[PDB]
């Protein structure tokens, strides 16, 4: 370009020193490093359903046969207890404030 | 040998739904455009 | 159960029916609000003026 | 500094060259017409003042014979001397008169232009290959695709005999029959839309049916380091099936079926290392 | 290619621990009492409510300044 | 519900009433015609069935329950005017930012983003950045504050609340003209007797408590 | 500068691809589109589209 | 002092097989545009500012 | 979805190449807690 | 009583020795992939065990155990564990510098591309800028001095000259043979030029 | 915590007695009811001088007391059966029909 090459080059080399400064000052490089094994953790590792099953089936076990029904089960139950007690609120409100309106 | 995949198959099918259904609105219009060719009671 | 025509018509007269009751309190209200500055200012002024009360900014 | 200028040219480049798409300076003044119209493409990145300088011959279809290379040679040879083009084989056997004959990637010598005098016939470079000269583009980044993919026999294990030749049968030989005639002639390559976006990550059709044909090589033993090797990012997933490569192969060969076949065998690779890998 | 969607789950996440399945009843077990203790105080806040209006409800208004809010006729 | 436009207010005893009023019925048509028309999208999206309505109904309608409440108080106070706005800076800065935000008032030209992306330009000026990467380092900044300005739903409470205000301050500011009248006479003895500008409402409440507390009792 | 070549009326970025690209890009919207937007709309009419005349707008001055 | 090329589909001759892979481009592209622009444009008239009166100011 | 998308963004978009798959695979853990956190809350 | 002692030392060992089994396939499996995304097929097909001993290699080498609870076999196991993690933590750092001069020498490439490209109305030059010839000039000579520094390991030094010096040669593609091009390419020209058909 | 919360505790029966009320009343205070909005829609009858709308309120609650009482012993039996019918349903509007046309 022109003389102002020279700024460009100083603006490029600061930005980079910066970033490389705060890449691996000590701390910072500790827990970007932690934070990144657990984003891999998080990310690959999450509670599935599915996966694959390369034991034979005399080797699988049966909480992995019956894990699907369980979370279904846990998650259906927790649905319609919610939806049972949310009734049961509703009329107990209801009666209290018919107790004490009068 | 994957284990549940009609479940995985699902699974990813209603996300995949109620995304749309959520970032869309596309069942829950909005009729105000629909308002002035109405015909009113009372 | 009811046809959605009816339960508009009871929404409809029950905002009536709220609004006229909120019409019996405002009146109520402005009246007695009225009557009741009328009664401070003069209670106010009294104090003063018979020296009982110093009012002071 | 050099920005505003350029883009104010440059917008004013191409919106004043938009509608002047295409130059077509004429060669000599003539008034009777009872020749073809050649729009031969001209461009010699020498010389600062040259431009793609579309020149319009005209001669008698009769005086040569009917292959767009035998044209072009009239051209170049009486004409013309100053055009360039590669030429070897006159035959469609060396890929090295590959260009674009009115709008089609075809080898030059084995192509018949149109008989029609009032239609004007182009003749262009390859395409989506930089131009080293009129219509001489520069294969040399598919030369090197072709050295990626180790197109020479590898053996893991030798033979007893060690004095006679590795038993391949007929109907095993057939299998790379099909495969093989490829004159590496790059046309289907620059007529490839996936070769078009990714002329780096893509090998593109020829050169990825050059390695299913060493893939499915009897003798060869190196199959699953092959699949390995193309099976690699983009370098065959790239390929979109799209079915141009095997439209304009002048030996007619079918790229697109070799590239579907790799990709099959790639999904099942994928899917082997997973059978065939646990204990 | 040419054909990419399906439902079928992408092999890449479909690896297992080393100790069993996924951890998924875990997981779902402290889903379960997470949504149990958050629709626990929404349902206590929601059917637990009353509007009283009573001339005590209200309090004097004041300004960001703390002083009275007392706007003139006139300003 | 067919108002007419003319007041039937004085306008020459009570000037605030009677401009109040003309504001009212000036626009009560269009605030009318605009809450017909989102009562009947809540009409319709409660006779949806399952998951089309009469289900994620009103809890997932909420942007029209909002847009209904702020029609109708708006609908009761014909016309702001910035007078009014500048008392409610006492309780809450920037109120005529959310009404800026929430009411159409006039084109939000977005100031800050223009000239933070003429900021960009400049340096894309110095060390020479293509001008579409000018273009694009301009319209990036314009469209970060178009996001941030538009869709702010917070400003529009803050407006309920300023509606609210105005409303229960042009209702009491209308019966002082009212009663200016009858209390001329008792203003000008209680001004000349009683040195204070607090309010009367105010004064009283003291006394009461002092009485409450300091009588022979 | 740009001497641009582009065959027009013959190539495939051109009045081919003008003939080309709205008879695809509306093929799901024309298809999937309207049949959905046509069921959504018309199942809350299943006894009629009229608005249930609220706030009056009967009543005259 | 840099190579120039040519774009190689304004010079290629319009095929079926040209036509049938980007109508199926198409086709896709528009569906997933269609999609991600009804919802953009839900979003965006669902975040206009309401009606004012004809001479309100701030 | 998300694979065809980068799939397109690269192949048309010539700028898109500068970013690394380090920096693609970022945004797709992005992209999934950002899709995971909308659905759980459209549900709060 | 010391649980917490106990608990650290034999999850550390544990990780760090599993870890160690399966580390040689992970390097052998980087050194096959591209220098452009060293990590690929790793954020794709198979992450088999690569996260993980990236993150426990930087532990092994950054923490400390109790050589009480270790036997004399698991303490030589355990110190070859940590050697072998340190050398792949050494090797990572390696692969990584070369894919980032692999990264620079593609940044040139696509400056040079985005020039070309006909949708490129926005800046059409005919000629390269000062700033990218020293650009290309230096990289070029660094590409030169990597290759040297590779000399005593010739898989290495052929490995680096197909994937690095392959946007090289793309580079020498986009140019034309005019004004400096002998001078910025003249130490191209020598060697790795002809191994590109050149 | 986002529905308005309930001023006054209505039973199951007073609930539905007021629906039917307000419905007969609708059906019959039509025009009183339609006269007392019209008082109640400008500012001045709305908040400034409500003392107008007293004796247009007082029509209107006195048209809606009367409606209330049903003093015709038919419309007592029907509003019976509509209030049973009602009540049993934790339809019905034949049994409406019915009854609004006394
Ligand atoms: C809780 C269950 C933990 C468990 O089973 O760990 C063993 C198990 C180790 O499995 P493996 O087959 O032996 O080794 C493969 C792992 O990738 C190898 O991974 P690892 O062994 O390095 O992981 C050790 C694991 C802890 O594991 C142990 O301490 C093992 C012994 C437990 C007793 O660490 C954590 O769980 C801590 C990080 C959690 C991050 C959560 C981020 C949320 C945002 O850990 C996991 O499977 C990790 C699960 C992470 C779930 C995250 C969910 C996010 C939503
Ligand atoms: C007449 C009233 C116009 C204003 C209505 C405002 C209320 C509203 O819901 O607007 C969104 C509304 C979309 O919701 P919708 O009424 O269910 O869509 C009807 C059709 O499915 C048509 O839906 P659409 O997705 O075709 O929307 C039309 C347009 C967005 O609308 C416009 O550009 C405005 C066109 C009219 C001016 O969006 C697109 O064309 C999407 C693809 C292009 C990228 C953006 O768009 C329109 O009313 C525009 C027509
Ligand atoms: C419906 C049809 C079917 C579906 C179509 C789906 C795509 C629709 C269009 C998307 C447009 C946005 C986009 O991603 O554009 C990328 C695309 C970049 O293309 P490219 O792969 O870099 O190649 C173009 C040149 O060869 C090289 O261009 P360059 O060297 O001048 O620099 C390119 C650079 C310059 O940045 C821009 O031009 C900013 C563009 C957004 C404003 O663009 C970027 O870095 C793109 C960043 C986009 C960020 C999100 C906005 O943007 C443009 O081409 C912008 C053109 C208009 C602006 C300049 C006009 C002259 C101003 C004086
Ligand atoms: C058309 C108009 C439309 C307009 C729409 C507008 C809509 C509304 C606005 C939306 C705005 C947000 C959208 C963008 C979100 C970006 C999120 C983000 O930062 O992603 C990280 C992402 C990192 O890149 P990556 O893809 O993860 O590459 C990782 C590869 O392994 C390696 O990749 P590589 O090969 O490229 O290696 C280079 C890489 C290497 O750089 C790094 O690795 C640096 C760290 C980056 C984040 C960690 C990435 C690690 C790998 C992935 C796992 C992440 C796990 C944790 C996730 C949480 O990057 C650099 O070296 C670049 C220079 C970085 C300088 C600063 C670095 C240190 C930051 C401070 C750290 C302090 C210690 C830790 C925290 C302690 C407690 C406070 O991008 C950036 O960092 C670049 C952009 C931002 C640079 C400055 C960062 C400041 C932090 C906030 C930035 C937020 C955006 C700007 C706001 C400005 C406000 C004034
Ligand atoms: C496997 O698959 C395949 C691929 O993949 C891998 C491939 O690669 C290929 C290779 C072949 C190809 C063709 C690939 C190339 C791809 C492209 C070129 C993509 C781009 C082409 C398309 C998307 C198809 C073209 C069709 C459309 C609809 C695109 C858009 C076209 C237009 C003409 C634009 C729309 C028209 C209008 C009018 C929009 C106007 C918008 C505005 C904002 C203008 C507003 C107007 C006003 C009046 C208001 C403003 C006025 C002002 C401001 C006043 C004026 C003042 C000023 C200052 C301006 C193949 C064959 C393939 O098989
Ligand atoms: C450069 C831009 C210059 C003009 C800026 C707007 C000027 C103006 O005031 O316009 C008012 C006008 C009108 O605004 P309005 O809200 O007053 O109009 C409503 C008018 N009635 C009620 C009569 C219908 O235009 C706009 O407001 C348009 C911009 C709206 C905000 C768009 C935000 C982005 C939407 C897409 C989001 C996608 C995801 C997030 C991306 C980030
Ligand atoms: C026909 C009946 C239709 C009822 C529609 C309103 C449902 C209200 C309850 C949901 C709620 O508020 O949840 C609170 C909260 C949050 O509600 P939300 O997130 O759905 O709504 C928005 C809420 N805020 C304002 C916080 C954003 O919890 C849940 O929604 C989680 C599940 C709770 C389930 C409670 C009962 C659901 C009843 C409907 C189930 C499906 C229809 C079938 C019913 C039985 C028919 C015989
Ligand atoms: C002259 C330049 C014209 C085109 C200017 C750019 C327009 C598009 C900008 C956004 C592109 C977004 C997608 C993308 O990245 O595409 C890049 C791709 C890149 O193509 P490419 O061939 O340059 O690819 C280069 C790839 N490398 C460098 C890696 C080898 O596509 C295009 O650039 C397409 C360009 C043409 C698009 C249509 C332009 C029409 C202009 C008006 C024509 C009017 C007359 C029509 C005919 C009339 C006949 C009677
Ligand atoms: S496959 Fe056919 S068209 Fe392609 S390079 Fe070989 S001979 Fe030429
Ligand atoms: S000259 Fe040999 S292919 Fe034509």
């Amino acid at each position: 370009n022109h003389s102002c090459q020279k700024v460009f080059e100083g603006f490029v080399s600061a930005l980079y020193d910066t970033s490389y400064f705060f890449r691996n000052f000590g701390p910072f490089k500790a827990t970007i490093h932690y934070a990144t094994y657990a984003n891999y953790l998080a990310q690959n590792w999450a509670p599935r359903v599915s996966y694959i099953e390369t034991s034979t089936p005399a080797y699988t076990l049966a909480k992995n046969k019956y894990a699907v029904y369980i979370v279904y089960g846990l998650i259906g139950g927790a649905l319609i207890h919610n939806y049972m007690l949310d009734n049961k609120a509703a009329q107990k409100s209801q009666q209290y404030y018919l107790k004490h309106r009068d | 040998p994957i284990r549940n995949i009609q479940f995985a198959r699902y699974h990813y099918l209603a996300a995949v739904t109620v995304f749309t259904y959520f970032a869309t609105r596309c069942c829950l219009l909005d009729y105000k455009k629909y308002y002035p060719l109405a015909s009113v009671k009372k | 159960m009811f046809s959605d025509f009816n339960m508009y018509e009871a929404k409809v007269f029950l905002k009536a029916v709220a609004d006229a009751q909120n019409t019996f309190r405002q009146t109520a209200q402005q009246e007695n609000q009225l009557a009741r500055y009328e009664s401070q200012s003069q209670s106010l002024l009294n104090g003063s003026t018979s020296g009982a009360i110093s009012i002071t900014g | 500094s050099i920005c505003l200028e350029s883009i104010s040219g440059t917008i004013k480049g191409l919106q004043k060259a938009n509608y002047v798409v295409e130059h077509n300076p004429n060669l000599t003044s003539e008034e009777k017409k009872h020749l073809k119209q050649f729009l031969v493409y001209r461009y010699n990145p020498a010389d600062p003042h040259d431009q793609p300088k579309y020149v319009s011959y005209w001669c008698d279809i009769k005086k040569f014979p009917p292959m767009f290379l035998d044209a072009i040679l009239y051209i170049k040879n009486e004409l013309d001397p100053t055009l360039s083009i590669r030429r070897s084989c006159r035959e469609g056997i060396c890929g090295s008169c590959a260009v674009n004959c009115d709008g089609l990637h075809t080898l030059a010598c084995i192509s018949g232009f149109n008989r029609d005098l009032s239609k004007p016939t182009i003749i262009t470079p390859l395409g989506h290959m930089f131009i080293l000269k009129d219509l001489v583009v520069d294969m040399t980044n598919f030369y090197a695709q072709y050295k990626m993919i180790e197109p020479y026999l590898k053996r893991k294990t030798p033979k007893p005999d060690a004095n006679k030749e590795y038993p391949q049968s007929p109907e095993q030989r057939a299998l790379l029959d099909g495969l093989y005639e490829c004159v590496l002639c790059a046309a289907c390559s620059t007529s490839c839309p996936s070769y078009w976006w990714h002329p780096d990550r893509y090998l593109g059709p020829a050169i990825l049916q050059q390695a299913y044909r060493w893939i499915v090589d009897s003798r060869d033993e190196y199959t699953q380091e092959r699949i390995e090797r193309i099976a690699e990012d983009v370098r065959l997933d790239d390929c979109q099936q799209i079915g141009m490569c095997s439209f304009t192969c002048p030996k007619g060969l079918n790229p697109q079926l070799s590239l579907k076949n790799l990709m099959d065998m790639v999904k099942d690779f994928r899917q082997k290392r997973i059978e065939q890998e646990v204990l | 290619a040419r054909l990419w969607w399906t439902l079928d789950p992408s092999k890449y996440y479909l690896k297992q621990i080393s100790s069993g399945g996924r951890n998924e009843i875990l997981f779902t077990v402290l889903g379960v009492t997470a949504a149990y203790w958050y629709f626990g105080n929404k349902r206590c806040e929601h059917y637990w409510r009353r509007q009283i209006d009573n001339c005590q409800s209200w309090s004097r208004a004041q300004n960001i300044n703390g002083n009275n809010l007392t706007v003139k006729q006139y300003f | 519900v067919r108002l007419n436009l003319k007041s039937n207010v004085d306008q020459n005893e009570y000037p605030f009433l009677a401009k109040w009023d003309k504001d009212m019925r000036q626009n009560y048509e269009e605030y009318q015609n605009r809450i017909d028309a989102t009562t009947y999208h809540l009409q319709r999206s409660q006779r949806g069935i399952a998951v089309f309505g009469e289900w994620m109904y009103p809890r997932y309608f909420q942007k029209d329950i909002l847009e209904l409440e702020v029609l109708r108080r708006k609908q009761q106070l014909g016309k702001i005017y910035p007078e009014e706005v500048s008392s409610y800076t006492q309780i809450n800065p920037d109120i005529a930012n959310d009404l800026n935000l929430t009411f159409n008032a006039k084109l939000l030209w977005p100031v800050r983003g223009m000239t933070v992306g003429a900021g960009f330009f400049a340096f894309a000026h110095l060390f020479n950045l293509p001008y579409s990467f000018r273009l694009g380092l301009f319209v990036l900044p314009t469209a970060v504050e178009l996001a941030f300005t538009w869709g702010n739903k917070t400003s529009q409470f803050k407006s309920i609340e300023f509606m609210d205000y105005l409303l229960q301050y042009r209702v009491s500011k209308a019966l002082l003209e009212k009663n200016a009248k009858h209390f001329a006479e008792k203003k000008a003895a209680y001004q000349k007797e009683i040195n204070s500008s607090q309010s009367v409402q105010d004064l009283y409440n003291q006394l009461i408590t002092l009485v409450s507390e300091q009588a022979p009792s | 500068m740009r001497r641009i070549f582009w065959n027009f009326k013959t190539a495939f970025v051109g009045l081919p691809m003008f003939s080309l690209a709205p008879k695809n890009i509306l093929v799901y919207p024309i298809v999937v589109g309207v049949p959905l937007y046509t069921f959504i709309v018309l199942q809350n009419s299943v006894r009629g589209f009229a608005y249930f005349d609220e706030y009056d707008s009967d009543v005259k001055e | 002092r840099t190579k120039l090329y040519n774009a190689a589909y304004f010079l290629l001759n319009n095929n079926e097989s040209f036509g049938h892979s980007f109508g199926i481009r198409l086709k896709i592209v528009g569906l997933n545009t269609w999609i991600v622009g009804y919802a953009v444009s839900r979003y965006y008239f669902s975040s206009l500012r309401v009606k004012a009166a004809q001479d309100e100011r701030f | 979805m998300f694979k065809e998308l980068i799939h397109i963004f690269r192949t048309y978009f010539i700028t898109f190449r500068y970013l690394k798959k380090s920096n693609i695979n970022f945004l797709k853990n992005l992209s999934y807690t950002l899709i995971a956190y909308y659905l759980i809350i459209n549900f709060m | 009583m010391s649980l917490v002692s106990l608990f650290k030392n034999t999850f550390l060992k544990s990780r760090v020795i599993g870890l160690s089994f399966q580390a040689q396939r992970v390097m052998a499996q980087m050194a096959k992939t591209d220098f452009e995304n060293p990590d690929e097929h790793f954020l794709l097909n198979d992450a088999m065990k690569y996260n993980e001993l990236v993150f426990y290699g930087r532990l092994a080498e950054n923490w400390s155990i109790n050589p009480e609870l270790f036997g004399k076999a698991e303490l030589a196991k355990y110190n070859e564990a940590k050697q072998t993690l340190i050398d792949f933590n050494q090797y990572h750092a390696l692969v990584q510098n070369l894919h980032e001069f692999y990264w620079e020498l593609k940044t040139i490439y696509l400056e040079l591309s985005r020039g070309v490209a006909t949708s490129n109305f926005h800046n059409k030059r005919e000629v390269t800028h000062s700033i990218i010839e020293s650009d290309i000039k230096n990289s070029i000579h660094k590409y030169i001095q990597l290759i040297d520094d590779l000399k005593d390991y010739p898989e290495w030094q052929h490995k680096v000259r197909e994937e690095i010096g392959y946007y090289a040669h793309m580079i020498y593609t986009s140019v034309n043979h005019d004004g400096n091009f002998p001078e910025i390419f003249k130490e191209f020209n020598k060697v790795d030029s002809l191994y590109y058909f050149k | 915590s986002i529905l308005p919360p309930l001023q006054y505790t209505y039973s199951n029966e007073e609930s539905l007695e007021l629906l039917i009320h307000s419905i007969k009343g609708n059906k019959d205070c039509n025009s009183e009811r339609k006269a007392f909005n019209l008082c109640r829609s400008t500012v001045l009858g709305k908040h400034v001088e409500p003392e107008k709308c007293l004796d247009k309120a007082l029509v209107f609650v006195n048209c809606f007391q009367k409606v209330r009482r049903d003093e015709s012993a038919a419309c007592q039996s029907a509003f019976n059966s509509t209030l049973e019918c009602g009540k049993k349903y934790s339809s019905c509007q034949s049994q409406l029909d019915a009854y609004l046309n006394c």
